């Protein structure tokens, strides 16, 4: 019984 | 993938063994042991279409089991046993280090 | 089991083992940091350093 | 009997995301 | 005994 | 933009570009200079030494 | 290696460094702040500094 | 007599002698302590041993 995460609103911004 | 983790006798090729030509043999696999072999083109097709268009990906991304190559043919095999006759053939072979051939 | 002499230049000290010196291995790391399209994301250009390439 | 677990410890493809390499563990034999 | 990301990278 | 998992797969740091990839010209056939307006047009860009 | 008197007026002093100056520039920056469509998630259109180039 | 150098790998310090190890001797005794027919006279059997002889 384990749940994987849900990226329901994750619009990933990164820097570099 | 996950055809492999069912109890099946269709996925081996034990019929090519010596004492096991006819009859079956079931086996499975454990996902710590499956790797795929492919060329790099559809590896890239996995790496843009199936992983970036797919909104929810967090458990599915099986690219960890992928090894690819540029071409899957660069080698040559011999059908008919034969003999060397030509001097440029000697030159071309020792162009790649095969000194001993005559 | 049989001792005999165990004293010969080659096929003594050569028939049983010798020193493995090179390993022909992946120190030039490939499939991990090479074969890797998994870079960053953001403001960009000039992550391009070149060396003197005498070696 | 079942000892090693199919359909829970096996029949999984809900477990892989990381952008990596080397699940290739040639395990030792009997 | 459930585990995620069943690969384990080994280096040298 | 229109994809959803661009945390690692963005190669855009190594992309240099240009507006157009040609304003440049290569000589063939090894000519000479003959006409006045040709070198006059060359004078418009700093090329003085050719006659 | 031979000395004599290496210093004469010009070409006796030209074969060394000869006044390194006025390097061809990226001092004003290109491909980083220029060629940059990577601007922030803005809030309004506030202002743009009108520069009067005078020389 | 002549002093010289006396040194080379062979034909110097190898021309007059070498290291000696073994002169292909009788250690296995023929006609001293074996080549025997001089055995006992009495009750009898089983002076017959067997080694592994695997080396």
């Amino acid at each position: 019984a384990a749940a994987a995460a849900a990226a329901a609103a994750a619009a990933a911004a990164a820097a570099a | 993938i996950l055809n492999l983790q069912n109890n099946s006798a269709k996925y081996n090729e034990v019929h090519r063994a010596s004492g096991g030509a006819i009859g079956q043999y079931t086996t499975v696999s454990k996902l710590k042991d499956i790797v795929i072999l492919t060329t790099d083109s559809l590896k890239s097709y996995l790496l843009d279409t199936k992983i970036a268009n797919t909104f929810q990906i967090a458990g599915i991304d099986f690219t960890d089991h992928v090894i690819s190559f540029d071409d899957l043919g660069g080698v040559f095999k011999v059908t008919k046993e034969f003999k060397l006759q030509n001097q440029d053939s000697i030159d071309f072979l020792r162009a790649y280090g095969d000194y001993q051939s005559q | 089991m049989y001792e005999g002499n165990n004293m010969r230049s080659m096929m003594g000290t050569s028939y049983e083992d010798s020193r493995l010196n090179k390993r022909t291995e992946l120190n030039e790391n490939m499939s991990i940091d090479t074969n890797k399209s998994e870079d960053s994301y953001g403001v960009q250009i000039h992550s391009l350093s070149k060396q003197s390439f005498t070696g």
